[PDB]
């Protein structure tokens, strides 16, 4: 059956969702903070 | 036993303990002496009283941990880069709380690089509405973080299965050798001839003898001093030499189905009674009780591949790491008084 | 054809007899009644084990053959001074041989003479795949002895060191405060009272915190890894567990019993008493009908002899019924050819069968006919 | 405290002596622990095949 | 405390080996499948006529 050794690591391209949603997540406190700034003017 | 034959008398006649016994001195083997159809012509046998074979044997050590450190699962750049993210979003909180219409940026620092590590000190926590819409999502990000990390390392803790224990004959060994184990028996000898008789046994043997052994004893040191990786031959005297050791264990399953048997002398009364006599005695626990009591001492086996206990010979990376911030801290402790 | 070593095929429809590969076995069975010399001769055919092995012996040693199918009386046990069935018809020259199952015993050994063994057999008994466990210690397995005694040293010196350097040269914080702090940090949070605005102490409870979690994970993991892999060991014993020599123990219905006219009931016969009516109070039907009640939950247990059993329990699909331990036999004595007595084929049926022994072609058969699909 | 309840403890402040609010509270808390282990059950079977 | 932390330990390892060792399928693999050892009632296997 050719079982699955999956004794491998995770490097920056194995797992980058993480930190594209923590980009994703500073850019939308950055827009709020704009429109927040915004919104008192 | 041996048909030895030769062209100086043009004769084939048999030496050794058979040779005693058709002589006429000998009565009848009571030896552990096998059976097969060149012993059956000149002599008769009787019934077994055990059912021998030829199981291959393989040494046997505790599994061990296997994990060299800590850092093992994700990566150093990785540690690198969370490190750094939490540097940046730190610094991206503090940004955004003072400038909004209040985290000073040191217990925003300390708030961020708490709640990443789960605890630690300093209350506090952003009052500007970007930075709580920030956090949050670091919280979460660092949930998902330590969600991974163990399902990385546990993963990586149930698909270590170094042993790839020999299960029989219709493995590599019969298909093709290699030069990192080896595997042979002792020359003269009846699994030799067996293993000449037939066809592919033919090549087997050919690649076993290639570097045979020529004892037993030498064999069995050997097996235990990893000198040679395999030997096969008889399955009650290995099956002995395991259960009064504990250190290597048998393996592999019993297919030459030739058993033990008492060798009497070419028609004789004593052959059919020794017979009768042997078939009761292997019914009323007799043969059982002999075994049991005999060849079989304890069961030390614990065999079954218990599952790796970790050790501290991985977390000592851990260890030193304590030990390391222990050292920071005698350190920071001068460096923040001389701050001060 | 009581054992999976010669089988009785019916017929083939098409040519109006027996296939091209079996050899065709007559049945000679009164069909009802013995009114009339009617044989009932229905062109019926036996493959398998043992019609291969006949072959190979009539291929060896030429001599030609006819199946007297059965006399239809029994297995063979003696009755009133009398043997029945396969020994009985060997016993009064009705057939001059027998082949089969007979399992080499002194009792027929007696009369009837025996080759010499060709397969491995004894009383054994097949046990369902109970549910699975797990030791009592599962929580105390993952990690060593060495790792928790090192964890308190640390433990102990990192709140001494902590305390004293940075508390003083830096509403107290004491040692008590400083274990009760660390211990509720280890051991997934209860409620300490924060370190003071000391730096170090701030930077040491950090690293701390950091073990901890690393701890934590790392016993996570190890316990997973502990826990997924996890089996049983066996049964107790075929003679052992008093339970068995007193069947008052716990659950008295530890059911389990044998075919009566059979080689494992004589031997339970004269070996055993108080077990023996214990067997006989649950007796049960034909091997089929056992099986199927040791899978509906009615059996608990079944004794048989090693080879039946084991083809039965290794050919069946889900491995619900194992055998105990790795297969272990009792009263190992194995199969054989009956021969009539004083006959002068014995000599070379014996040279045959040590011939083939050696010629590797009975451990071809078995892959042919005894191999199973639990074998993983 | 709900979100950092749930994503491995932030730091928030404690509901007032409110007994319903506690129990909620804790029943919420009992809900997070319970998603974090499943959550990280079906992460690690996911990862190991 | 203590015990608290082995029971949530204890806990998802549980969970998480009943969801790893949960494979329904036992995809028929090929002729050497029980298929031609014995069939059975559960499921079925044959051809067109002719
Ligand atoms: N082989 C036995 C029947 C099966 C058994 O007793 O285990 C006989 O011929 O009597």
């Amino acid at each position: 059956e050719k079982n699955e050794v999956m004794s491998s690591q995770l490097d920056i391209d194995n797992m980058a969702g993480v930190f594209y949603m923590l980009g994703a997540a500073m850019a939308l406190s950055l827009i709020t903070f704009i429109s927040e700034h915004l919104f008192y003017w | 036993g041996t048909q030895e034959r030769v062209q100086n008398s043009n004769k084939k006649e048999w030496n050794g303990m058979m040779g005693e016994l058709l002589s006429g001195q000998a009565d009848m083997i009571v030896a552990p002496l096998t059976i097969n159809n060149e012993r059956a012509q000149y002599i008769e046998f009787s019934k077994p009283f055990k059912y021998q074979g030829l199981t291959i044997l393989v040494k046997k050590e505790i599994p061990r941990s296997t994990l060299d450190s800590f850092m093992q699962p994700f990566q150093s750049t990785l540690w690198l880069l969370v490190g750094l993210s939490v540097h940046v979003v730190a610094v991206m909180l503090y940004l955004l709380d003072r400038f909004s219409p209040a985290l000073t940026l040191s217990s925003a620092m300390w708030f961020s690089w708490g709640v990443l590590l789960n605890s630690g000190i300093g209350e506090g926590a952003p009052r500007s509405f970007s930075a709580r819409i920030l956090g949050m999502v670091w919280a979460g990000f660092a949930m998902i973080i330590v969600a991974s990390y163990t399902a990385n390392l546990a993963a990586f803790l149930v698909l270590d299965r170094p042993e790839e224990r020999i299960t029989g004959i219709n493995d590599p060994r019969l298909r093709n050798p290699s030069d990192k184990f080896i595997y042979a028996t002792v020359k003269q000898s009846s699994v030799d001839i067996y293993f000449r008789r037939q066809v592919e046994l033919s090549t087997m043997y050919r690649h076993m003898e290639k570097h045979n052994y020529e004892s037993a004893a030498e064999a069995i040191q050997a097996v235990r001093d990893n000198k040679l990786h395999a030997f096969i031959w008889d399955s009650a005297v290995l099956e002995f030499e395991a259960s009064q050791k504990c250190d290597l264990v048998t393996t592999g399953e019993l297919f030459f189905r030739s058993g033990f048997g008492i060798g009497m002398r070419k028609d004789s009364p004593w052959k059919q009674q020794v017979s009768l006599s042997i078939l009761k005695s292997h019914e009323n626990g007799f043969m059982e009780d002999l075994d049991k009591t005999w060849v079989r001492y304890q069961e030390c086996d614990s065999r079954s591949n218990a599952p790796a206990t970790l050790t501290c010979e991985n977390m000592a990376g851990v260890f030193m790491l304590v030990a390391g911030g222990i050292v920071a801290g005698i350190f920071l402790i001068f460096i923040e008084i001389a701050y001060k | 054809e009581e054992a999976p070593f010669v089988i009785v095929e019916s017929v083939d429809p098409l040519s109006g007899t027996c296939m091209r590969n079996t050899v065709p076995c007559q049945k000679r069975i009164i069909s009802e009644n013995k009114t009339d010399e009617e044989p009932g001769y229905i062109k019926k055919c036996c493959k398998g084990f043992c019609i291969d092995i006949l072959k190979k012996i009539s291929k060896s040693v030429k001599f030609t053959y006819d199946l007297y199918l059965v006399t239809n009386g029994k297995h063979g046990k003696k009755i009133n001074g009398t043997w029945n069935g396969m020994i009985g018809e060997v016993v009064m020259k009705r057939a001059y041989m027998a082949v089969g199952s007979l399992t080499i015993n002194e009792e027929r050994s007696e009369v009837v003479d025996f080759s010499v063994p060709f397969i491995e057999t004894g009383i054994s008994v097949m046990v369902s795949r109970s549910n699975g466990t797990v030791s009592p210690s599962a929580f105390l397995e993952p990690f060593s002895a060495c790792v928790w005694v090192m964890m308190f040293v640390m433990l102990l010196i990192v709140s001494a060191v902590a305390v004293f350097v940075f508390e003083y040269f830096s509403p107290s914080f004491t040692i008590g405060k400083a274990i009760w702090l660390l211990w509720g940090l280890v051991f997934n949070n209860s409620v300490p009272v924060q370190n003071p605005k000391g730096t170090t102490s701030k930077i040491m409870v950090s690293v701390w915190a950091f073990f901890a979690v690393i701890f934590l994970a790392s016993y996570t993991a190890n316990l997973a890894a502990f826990m997924i892999q996890e089996e049983y060991v066996d049964q107790v014993s075929g003679l052992s567990d008093k339970k068995f020599q007193r069947p008052n123990d716990f659950s008295p219905p530890f059911r389990f019993g044998t075919v009566p006219n059979g080689s494992t009931e004589r031997n339970i016969r004269n070996n055993y008493a108080e077990m023996h009516a214990y067997m006989g109070k649950f007796n049960q039907r034909g091997v089929d009908d056992a099986l199927l009640s040791l899978k509906t939950g009615k059996l608990d247990a079944f004794i048989y002899d090693a080879a039946v059993l084991n083809y039965m329990a290794g050919r069946d699909e889900g491995c619900k019924l194992v055998t105990i331990g790795s297969g272990k036999v009792f009263a190992s004595t194995g199969y054989g050819i009956a021969i009539q007595k004083d006959s002068g084929w014995k000599r070379q049926v014996d040279l045959a069968i040590l011939q083939l022994f050696g010629d590797g072609e009975m451990e071809e058969l078995e892959a042919l006919w005894l191999t199973g699909i639990c074998h993983n």
